[PDB]
């Protein structure tokens, strides 16, 4: 049914690929020992 | 690198401190929101895997404006697709973990605007990984949500899939299923 949000879908092999193929959020991440690169 | 790959959803990443909190302490934190596949990936790939994260931590991505609380509106009515992991490998709960992402951003289920978030619980001894969805009365879309997750994390009997109501699920120390896959 043609709605305001159209269908958006991605397979796990197909959001793998667009992996493959590749601010101050580091601080925050680093204050809960969350951080790892 | 300008262009990158819009998602159907915004979403938010939370992590919690501690599952045990007294009544007043706000152990969830909203990490970052996320409208790309790109973001995603990179918001991945500098965070912690959560077999790396502390015993007593969740990771919790739901969609934007839902909090990971079962009071909120988009919960209250709803419930969620348990997997207890028994002695898993890390390596496999990351992967699992992961896999769950994938289906949430990726809109893996038909029922799409059924599925609110997912959490995982570390705790070591028995971890879990759980599905939110909003209405515990929507048998079509629960079913259908359950079966796909089945499929896509290749389950067997071993680890079975439990649907269990928000409201059922207020107990100290088991719980009542609804579905069981």
């Amino acid at each position: 049914v043609v709605s305001s949000k159209p269908v958006k879908s991605y397979t796990r092999s197909r959001l793998m690929d667009i992996r493959n193929g590749m601010i101050e959020l580091e601080g925050r991440l680093r204050r809960m020992n969350i951080w790892r690169t | 690198h300008l262009y990158k790959h819009p998602l159907m959803n915004v979403w938010t990443l939370w992590y919690l401190e501690n599952d045990r909190s007294k009544s007043w302490e706000d152990m969830q934190n909203e990490i970052t929101s996320f409208d790309t596949v790109e973001d995603f990936w990179s918001l991945y790939n500098h965070i912690k895997p959560p077999s790396e994260i502390k015993l007593g931590s969740d990771y919790s991505l739901f969609k934007k404006n839902i909090r990971p609380m079962w009071e909120d509106a988009a919960n209250k009515q709803g419930g969620r697709w348990v997997i207890t992991l028994n002695k898993s490998s890390k390596t496999d709960l990351d992967n699992l973990w992961l896999d769950v992402l994938l289906c949430l951003i990726g809109e893996a289920f038909d029922h799409s605007d059924q599925i609110c978030g997912a959490v995982i619980n570390i705790r070591g001894k028995s971890n879990k990984i759980s599905i939110w969805t909003a209405d515990g009365n929507n048998e079509e879309a629960a079913l259908e949500i359950g079966h796909k997750l089945r499929d896509a994390l290749r389950l067997g009997r071993n680890n079975s899939l439990q649907y269990q109501l928000h409201k059922d699920t207020m107990v100290k120390q088991n719980v009542k299923s609804i579905y069981t896959l």
